[PDB]
Parts: structure tokens; sequence; C-alpha cells
């Protein structure tokens, strides 16, 4: 059975900022003390978290 | 017996050609569909898993 809740509260959620977090590996390569230029999908430094 | 192909990523492929690997020797070399021609030596590199 899935039973109804209309009871929910909206709680407003707090906002906080991602530094320097959100970084990966975007592929299966090595590499050995070299600076790389990558254009993909990232989190923005100093960004607006939820 | 009976063998589907869709437009599906067609993970079962079944049979192909195994070889003995050689070194010191300037050989075409094939690594899992990556082509190339050179000498292949041992390496030191500390790769990743991935
Ligand atoms: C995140 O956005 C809210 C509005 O949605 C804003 O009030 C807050 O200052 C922002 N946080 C920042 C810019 O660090």
């Amino acid at each position: 059975q899935c039973v109804n809740l209309t009871t929910r509260t909206q709680l407003p959620p707090a906002y906080t900022n991602s530094f320097t977090r959100g970084v990966y590996y975007p592929d299966k390569v090595f590499r050995s003390s070299v600076l790389h230029s990558t254009q993909d999908l990232f989190l923005p430094f100093f960004s607006n978290v939820t | 017996l009976s063998f589907e192909l869709l437009h599906a990523p067609a993970t079962v492929c079944g049979p192909k050609k195994s070889t003995n690997l050689v070194k010191n020797k300037c050989v075409n070399f094939n690594f899992n569909g990556l082509k190339g021609t050179g000498v292949l030596t041992e390496s030191n590199k500390k790769f990743l898993p991935f």
C-alpha cells in the first residue's frame, strides 16, 4: 500500500558555499607534472549550494 | 540459438584472436582496439586502477 500524506512542512533550506570542491578525473590517461586545460561540466568555484 | 542485434551497445562479441607478447622489437601492436607501431619495454610508471 501507498499511504497518502498531505501534512508536509515547508522548511526553508540553508544556502552555503562550495569553495574548492567539485573536481574529478575527466578521463583514464596518465600524466606526470603537467598543466592541462580541459573543457567539461564542472562545479564553479565559490558557488551557491543548497 | 537466435541472435538479436538492435540499437544497443552489444556487449556480447565472443570469439577473438589471442597472441603472445614480444619485447625489445619494433613491432605492430593493438591494445583493446588501440593501434600503433613501435618497440615496447618494461615500464616503471605507477598508474591508477582506472
Ligand atoms: C545564494 O542565493 C541566494 C538567493 O537565492 C542569495 O540570497 C545568497 O546571498 C547567495 N549566496 C551567495 C551569493 O553566496
